[PDB]
Parts: structure tokens; sequence; C-alpha cells
């Protein structure tokens, strides 16, 4: 099999820079009719540019290096931009739930450091996250959901420079 | 009960896609709709009357006749099963040219905005006093646990200045009863304790009964006012033409020097062109 | 009434009856309703005028709003004069049988090279280009632009870019088209749409509130969106003047 | 008329569970006209657009495009603007660009359309033309075939509807012309329980006073 | 199992802000042109009641030839039937009650109802 690549994402890995982190690779189960139980090596990539482009992809393969291969191509065909303060914290307090997960996150000021759990600490270095305390709650079994989560969850907030063309009222002072 | 009931709706047709909201009325209702149409978290509000259940006569709202905003609740319970309609915003923008119903009088803005295809935004709004529990934030308090929830403007009382945000809460450094904590975007709640700053240079050392109340003070016809002087003021510069014209020179040197490179790469292919056909003319 | 009369002066000189005979527009039809229009503050349009005689004495009848449609219709072919000479693509698509020959009328007598017509039914993964189509079926074929090719066997265009690929669809059957707008969601592709009452079209950019139900709107739609495309407004400039 | 008509409008719309606010041009827009006020078994003028050999494409306006079967379609239904059937050489050359007289016998289908169909039930054109004459007795003769004899009158056939004529109103040759067409009028019809009632022409109707 | 929300502006933005990637061509279409997404619930099902129901009833039930006009749909022209009912409507609003309206009716268009009727007898002798 061959996994796709476009024109005008060559001008992107010649652009940023990169890294690349597999979530967790799970091998599901199926028996079939006709010859037996066939497996799938089910894999999660995720890729960010540490400036706010984050990415994820998942990937289903037969094989472990085609499947991560796959995962890895598709979050690199998957990019969505979310904004931080000035590339280390996020705007707002931060609620989400996917599946039935519980995530809540905070912004911390610069310097805090990461308090962050594990896969999660590799995450927010990817997208550029480094000062913001995080607990996942309810049945956090699952690298997948928690990575989808963090997907919308940082696509969730919103950001002060929309407004002072339009509101008539500027936004500066940032002293506590 | 009322403050639970007015933001429990609130909470119930945002996460319910209803863009409409609609409460059994009260003093509280009444003041507080006004103050979050001031404040623009929604667009406006009417009172409503279930009409088919009115009898052969009894008094009906007339909207045109009625003068536009009512401001107590006897003449708001005078008639029979009244019900206050919410026209809640649904993006960022409030259609003054719209006017949903009730809302600032003149449609001008200056400038018009982007069309964007949010919901609704007043979101995930919660009651955080609670009819068993009232709960006092003493500002610095109501500060270090406004980190603790997203973005959006707190809801507050107090006895000598009456329905109030933390803004104002905070600038004239009293405890107050913090009713409930409405999502909102940051630009916003950037917009409301920045007014409410320039509201206090206003009312700089005025006694604090004597304060204009938040319902009596509409903010976005005021950042209305101030967008059309404004525009106003820059339209009529001056200097603005000389920085147009300084701008018209920029850019007149970056489009002259880029024709006449135009010219000199076109002279250098009729050059080397001829070069070739004198050299084929030469060897032949 | 000074407006009232500069208005009814504005509304002197124009066939008002024949706007109102398209725009009056009937029920789009009665069946399961999806989640309609809402009275809302902006195209509320919901008047359920049940109008049956007995099935329950309600069965069969849905909304009606002549000032949404006329202002969106208007709005709608602002959108595709500023998407068209702004160099995009314009594709209009309807898998809608019964209508088809006008879209074969419209497909022989438009004149823009950017304003594209597909008639057959819609194929499952049109706007995926997971594969390298150069762009599916609807786009830049012979059955895309009918015209092209007898315009070009002529050879007279009326006269004195690269990479074929949609830039606003517009949908004009939603019940055999509501595949076409989700694929043009997934495509980032604005779409406009008629409301039919049954499909999801909560991926709609722009709806336009008829129903499919009409040639006298088809006709109205098409005739101001052939005019519009057909004629550069210099040369109505100068045919006014 | 027209202001009393709008002040009508406006007045019926107070008294709903909205407020209703600018909806009422959408009334107004509605009381000129735009639909019906009932709309199952009316017939209306309609538009042929084009004719194939077995289903005919005419306009409705309504739900778009109908479709009739071409050998229900006659030249009498081609309602012309001006009191007479065109003048055709054949008798089902329906010319595309008429104005045709369908009955609309339902406005939606499972079928994404509506029935829509003049079916040219003569049948139905005689119940039409009887429910009209009974209410036109108020304000020519009717032919039927006499078919066998019972208790209290003659069985008559009458344009595909079977009647019996009571003994009080009949004539006395139908006893000895049994078999043979002639002319009846019609008298009123039960429609709870299908029972036609009719009399001989030559008999006169004496005055049977309206039971109800 | 997420949520059906906002679409395709707040979808673009948060990428189009930061330069992701030049948009898809339509942004000035998407901007300049205000839209709805269908925010799709129900505030209240509107079955606006007609008015013209009853006069309708009366009259369908009175003369059925009144079900047997053609009529064009697609013109706003109005039916014989609906200026019986506008007629009877006017008379109530001006002051009346509903019966001697309906016998004003009777005489003020009956004329048309005879000439109709002798339409009928026509197409009857058409048909038959």
């Amino acid at each position: 099999p061959l996994p796709p690549l476009p024109r005008e994402l060559r001008e992107a890995l010649y652009g940023h820079r990169w890294d690349r982190v597999i979530v967790d690779v799970r091998r599901t189960h199926t028996p079939v009719r006709g010859r037996g139980k066939r497996e799938e090596y089910t894999a999660m990539v995720a890729t960010g540019n540490m400036r706010g482009v984050f990415g994820l992809g998942i990937g289903v393969a037969e094989s472990a290096q085609l499947a991560t291969a796959r995962a890895h191509l598709d979050s690199l065909s998957r990019l969505a931009a979310v904004p931080l303060y000035r590339g280390h914290t996020l705007y707002t307090h931060v609620d989400h739930t996917f599946h039935r997960l519980s995530i809540r996150m905070m912004p911390r000021p610069a310097g805090w450091g990461l308090r962050c759990p594990d896969l999660l600490y590799e995450l927010c270095g990817l997208v550029g996250l480094r000062d913001v305390s995080i607990r996942v709650r309810g049945q956090r079994g699952s690298r997948f959901f928690v990575a989808q989560c963090f997907q919308e969850a940082l696509q969730k907030q919103t950001t002060p420079h929309d407004g002072v063309e339009a509101t008539g009222m500027y936004i500066r002072e940032v002293f506590r | 009960n009322n403050s639970c009931t007015f933001f429990g709706s609130i909470k119930r047709d945002v996460v319910n896609g209803v863009p409409f909201c609609l409460l059994r009325p009260s003093r509280l209702a009444l003041d507080m709709a006004k103050v979050v149409r001031n404040l623009g978290i929604v667009d406006g509000f009417e009172v409503v009357q279930r009409r088919s259940r009115l009898g052969a006569h009894d008094f009906v709202w007339l909207p045109e006749q009625q003068p536009q905003e009512p401001e107590h609740l006897y003449d708001t319970s005078l008639f029979r099963q009244r019900l206050i309609r919410l026209h809640l915003r649904t993006d960022l923008f409030s259609r003054l040219p719209g006017a949903p119903g009730s809302g600032a009088g003149g449609p001008q803005p200056a400038s018009a905005q982007l069309a964007p295809a949010v919901g609704l935004l007043p979101l995930s709004v919660k009651n955080i006093s609670k009819a068993s529990q009232p709960v006092l934030m003493y500002p610095r308090q109501l500060e270090e646990a406004a980190a603790r929830l997203p973005a959006g403007v707190f809801m507050c009382y107090h006895p000598q200045l009456g329905l109030i945000t933390d803004a104002m809460a905070q600038q004239y450094d009293v405890p107050a009863l913090v009713a409930a904590h409405v999502g909102l975007p940051l630009s916003q709640a950037a917009a409301i304790r920045g007014a409410l700053r320039v509201k206090a240079a206003e009312e700089a050392g005025k006694e604090l009964r004597h304060v204009t109340q938040l319902k009596d003070w509409n903010m976005m016809e005021l950042l209305r006012q101030r967008m059309v002087e404004r525009r106003a003021a820059l339209e009529a510069g001056g200097e603005v033409a000389a920085r147009l014209q300084e701008l018209r020179e920029a850019g007149l040197r970056l489009r002259d020097e880029a024709s006449d490179r135009v010219t000199s790469a076109l002279n250098v292919a009729q050059d080397l062109e001829d070069g070739a056909l004198a050299w084929q003319l030469v060897h032949s | 009434n000074t407006p009232a009369e500069l208005e009814e002066a504005e509304l002197a000189g124009l066939d008002m009856e024949s706007l109102m005979r398209a725009i009056v527009h009937p029920l789009p039809l009665g069946r399961v309703r999806n989640g309609a229009l809402l009275a809302q503050a902006l195209g509320t349009g919901a008047p359920v005028v049940q109008l049956e005689n007995g099935p329950g004495g309600r069965d069969a009848a849905l909304f009606f709003d002549p000032a949404a449609t006329l202002s969106s219709t208007m709005r709608a072919l602002h959108v595709i004069r500023q998407v068209l000479e702004k160099d995009g693509h314009v594709v209009v698509v309807n898998s809608n049988p019964r209508m088809r020959p006008l879209l074969r009328e419209a497909a022989h007598l438009c004149l823009n090279s950017n304003v594209w017509f597909w008639a057959d039914d819609w194929l499952p993964g049109c706007l995926a280009e997971t594969d390298a189509r150069g762009g599916h079926c609807p786009l830049l074929s012979d059955k895309a632009q009918p015209n092209r090719q007898i315009m070009a066997e002529k050879g007279l265009v009326f006269r004195n870019g690269r990479f074929r690929q949609p830039a606003l669809v517009v949908v004009l059957d939603l019940s055999y088209g509501g595949e076409a707008v989700r694929e043009a969601a997934a495509r980032n592709v604005p779409t406009v749409a008629l409301l039919n009452g049954h499909s999801d079209a909560s991926a709609v950019t722009f709806p336009v509130y008829a129903s499919e139900s009409h040639l006298g709107y088809h006709h109205f739609f098409l005739e101001w969106l052939l005019r519009v495309v057909n004629i550069d407004p210099k040369v109505l400039h100068t045919l006014r003047n | 008329s027209d202001l009393d008509d709008v002040l009508c409008r406006h007045t019926l719309r107070l008294p709903k569970p909205a407020s209703t606010g600018q909806e009422a041009a959408l009334r107004l827009l509605s009381r000129f006209n735009g639909a019906l006020p009932s709309l199952r078994g009316q017939t209306i003028l309609a538009k042929v657009l084009s004719v194939d050999s077995e289903r005919v494409t005419v306009d409705t306006g309504y739900n778009g495009v109908a479709e009739v079967p071409r050998a229900d379609v006659s030249i009498a239904h081609v309602h012309t603007a001006d009191g007479a059937a065109p003048v055709r050489p054949t008798t089902s050359d329906v010319r595309p660009g008429d104005l045709l007289r369908l009955r609309v016998d339902a406005p939606y289908t499972p079928y994404g359309d509506m029935q829509l169909t003049a079916v040219r039930e003569e049948s139905e054109f005689k119940r039409r033309l009887a429910w009209g004459e009974l209410r036109r007795a108020m304000e020519q003769p009717v032919s039927g075939r006499v078919l066998n004899d019972c208790v209290g009158g003659f069985a008559v056939g009458v344009a595909g509807f079977v009647a019996f004529l009571p003994s009080a109103m009949a004539a006395r040759d139908t006893t000895q012309r049994v078999g043979s067409l002639q002319s009846f009028r019609i008298v009123a019809m039960d429609e709870a329980r299908r029972r036609i009632t009719l009399r001989d022409a030559g008999v006169a109707a004496a005055g049977f006073r309206r039971v109800g | 199992r997420p949520t059906r929300r906002a679409n395709l502006v707040a979808k673009l933005m948060r990428d189009l802000e930061s330069g992701h990637f030049a948009a898809p061509k339509a942004l000035d279409v998407l901007t300049q042109y205000r839209t709805e997404q269908l925010s799709y619930s129900l505030t209240g099902i509107p079955r606006v009641t007609l008015p013209e129901k009853p006069l309708i009833r009366a009259f369908l039930q009175k003369y059925p030839e009144a079900r047997a006009e053609p009529v064009a749909l697609d013109s706003f022209t109005p039916p014989l039937a609906r200026q019986f009912a506008q007629r009877q409507l006017q008379l109530m609003q001006a002051g009346a009650a509903r019966e001697q309206a309906f016998t004003q009716a009777e005489q003020e268009l009956a004329g048309r109802l005879q000439a109709l009727r002798s339409r009928l007898l026509g197409s009857a002798a058409t048909a038959l």
C-alpha cells in the first residue's frame, strides 16, 4: 500500500520545525468468516511545530511499521492551529469532555513548568505549551480519547485580537 | 431563585440551541435583563404575553404605542401571564441594523464586521451562588476564583450599587454578592472592565448610591457613539492626507523599481537572443 | 410618508407581479419536518398554514416568506457576482431529474467561462478528491460547460489560469444533493442552497429560502443568474447610454 | 376592500402564542393569493410543458412538475380562456403552452411529487355533475338504462351508477319498455347510505319536501 | 460521541489567523455578506391558523361547484370563493353579523355562479 503526500505540504516540511509522537499502538481482534482471527494495529500519531499548530492522525493497518507510518503521514496531512499566549500558555481556563473523560486545564504563569501527566507532557511540548497544569478525570484508560479531547480542548478557547478593530476599546496592561 | 432561574434558562437554551430565552419576569429578571442587554450579553428583550389565553378584553401589550422599555414590575404584572423574550446574541456582533426587537437606538456602527457562524456566545453559564448557599467573594478572592473558571464576567450584587459586575466590584473595592458567571469572549470581558474603569473615572469620588447603576447605562450605545465620532473625526482628519500620500509615495517607489527591473530583464532577454542570432549568423 | 411615497416611486416602474409570481412561493412539502426555520431575528419565515381538508386537518403543509426569499435571492446573486469577478469557479448542481432540461438550456445559453453546470446523479466522493482526478466529473468537463465546446467550435468567444478545483458550489436541490452540501463543507467550499424541509441543511453557508418547487422560481433565479453572468457591467452602461 | 381585508388579517393576527412581529406582510401577500384555502379535490389551471407518448409534463407551481398519463388527457380539459374547446385537427394534440384543467388529488405522494390527476374519471364527472345538479334543482334530463324490476320500482343504471326509482315518481310505460335507454331526471342522493333517487322526466316534479 | 456546532468560519478562523495556509478563495464572499447557519431547534411550532377556514368551509358546504373552478395557482389573482369569503369578511368588520353578510354575498356574487354553472353544463355536454 501507498500513503499520500501533497504538493503544498512540501513548503511546510522545509518550513517550520516539526516533532512527532506516537500516542499508543493497539492490537484489536476480529474473528472473520473463512480463515480465522484477523488483527489490525491501530496507531495514533501527534505532530506539531512548537509554535501553535497541532495535528493528530489515526491510522489502521496490518503491521506496526506501516500503521505508524500511515498515522504519521495522516497527522502531517491534518493540521489545526491553536493560539497561545506568546507560545507558552493558553488564554482561558479550559474544561472539556470527549467520550466521557473530564479533562481540566488551567493556565499557569511562565516558568511554572509543566505539571502534567505522561503522554500529555510530550503533547504539550509538541504543540508548544510550556506552562500548564492539567488533570484528567473519568476513565483515563485510553490514550486516543485524551489526544482527541486535548485537540478539541485547545480549539475551544477565545482570542483577544479579534476585538480592537470593532469594539472601540483598547486591550493592554497585563500587570498583575 | 429568580437569578438562578434566569441563568438556568440561559444555560438551557444555549445547550439546546434555542435562541430565545423566555422567563417568568420579576423586578430582578427585568432589571438584570436590562443589565445584560446593556453590556451586550444578549441583543435585547421584550415582554411578551401568551396571547392565545388573553380574554375578550384584557390589557394587551402594544409594542409601538408603549415606550420601548419597561422599568418596573407593576407595569409588567398589570396583565395576565406574561413572559420576557430575550433575543440571544448569536454571533460576535449585535446586529444593530437588525435591532432584534429591543436594542440600541440607531442602526449605525462605523465599519461592518465579520459574519461568524458561532452558535450562542453565553457559554456554559454557571450559577455559583445557589439558593441554599449564598456566597460573598471578597474581591481578591473573586479575582483568584476568576482564574479558576473560563473567560467571562460575574454578575454580582452590592447594596450601594445594585446589580454589578466583578469589575466595579473590584475597582470600588467592595465585597459583592456574586450571582453567576457567564461565559464570554475575552475581548468582550476586556471591554466591560475597560469601560467600567472609564465610568469610575467619570464617577470619581461620588457617593456610592449616587453612582449611575448598571441598568441605567447602555454600554453598547455609548461605545457606538465613540465609534461614530471617532470615524467622523478620522474621516474629517489634514495629516491623514499626508499619511496617505507618503503611503502612495512608498508604493510608487516599489512599483517604479519593479517596472525598471522588468525593463532590465526584458532588455537582457532581447540582448541574449540577439546574441544567439548573431552567433549563428557568424558561425554559418 | 416621504419614505413610503419614495418607495412607491421606486416600486412604480417594475413588474412586481412576476416577482410575486415566483417569490409568493407556497409550501415546500409536508411530512416528517426537519429542524427547520426557527422563528428568529435572521430569516424567521415560518407560517405553517396547514390548509388541508380533514386528514386530521393538519397533515401536509409548511412555511412561506416573501421578503426574506427575495432578499436572500438578490443577496446570493450578488455573492455569485463577487466570487465570479474575483476570478473563482462557480458550479451549479441540481440532481433532481425533472428540472434537468432547464439546466441544459442554461448550460447552452451561458456566456462566462467560470459558471459550470451539473445535472446527473451525485457520485459518492465527488469533492473527496482522494485519488487525483484533477477535480471530479462536475469539474471542467464538456458536460460541465457544454457551451465552451460549441463556442470554440464556432470559434468566436465574446472577445475584445490552471488547476480547475471548485470555489463556490451552488445547490438547487437539497433533497437529492444533500451530500453535495456535506462534501462542499468537507472541502471547505461555501454553499448556496434551497431549503426543502427534510434534509439536514446545517452545513449550508448561504441559505436561500426557496424549496425546489418552482419552474417559476427556477426561471427567476436562473434568469437573473444568466443576465448578470452573461453581460459585463460596462456593456450595460454602454447599452443604457 | 383592500384596507378592510388588511385590517381583518391584522385583527386575526392577534391572539397567537407568539408576538409574531415582522410576519404580517407574509399574510398580506398570502391574502392577495399564493395558495387557495382548501386544496384536496380542487381543480386548477395548469401549464403543459412537454408531452411524451405516455407521461405528460405539466406545471403545478406547488410541488414542481406534474405527471399525468396521456391516455386520460383529452382536448376537453384544455381550458382556453375564451369559452370554447380549441379548434385543433385531432383530439389529443395538446400542444405545450396551453392552460390545462386538472384536479389535485393530493398535494404530496411518497415519491416527491403530488398526484394532480384529472383522471377523466367519467363516473367522477357524473358525481360532480349530479351533486351540482342536486344543488341546481333550486337554480335537462339524464339518460339511463332500465335493467330489472322489484318491489317499489325499477332498477336504472344511470351513467355508471345504479339507482332505484320509487313507485310514486315512476311512469307507467317504463314497466312495458324494460331494457331500452331513456332519459330520466335526478331528484336526490343519500351519500351516507348510497341510495340514488330519480324520476321520469315526463313525470312532473310534484313537491317532495326536504326531509332533513 | 460529539455534537454538531458552528460551521466553517469559526472553523476556518482559528486556522486562518496564524498563517496556516491561504484561504479557500471565497473569503471575501464569506466575510462581506451576512449568513445564517440553521441554528436548529424549536422555539415554538408556528401553526398560525388561517381565518378564512370557516367561511370557505361554509361556502364549500353550500356551493360545491366552488370546488370546481379552474384556478391559476401561480398568479396571485384570487378565485371566486375567495371574493365570496372576503366580501363576507369585509361586511363582518363593517359591523354586521355573519349570516346577513352571507346573504349579501349570495346576492353580490351569484352572477359568476350562474356563468360557472353554464360553463360546467357545457363541459358536461362535452364529456358525455
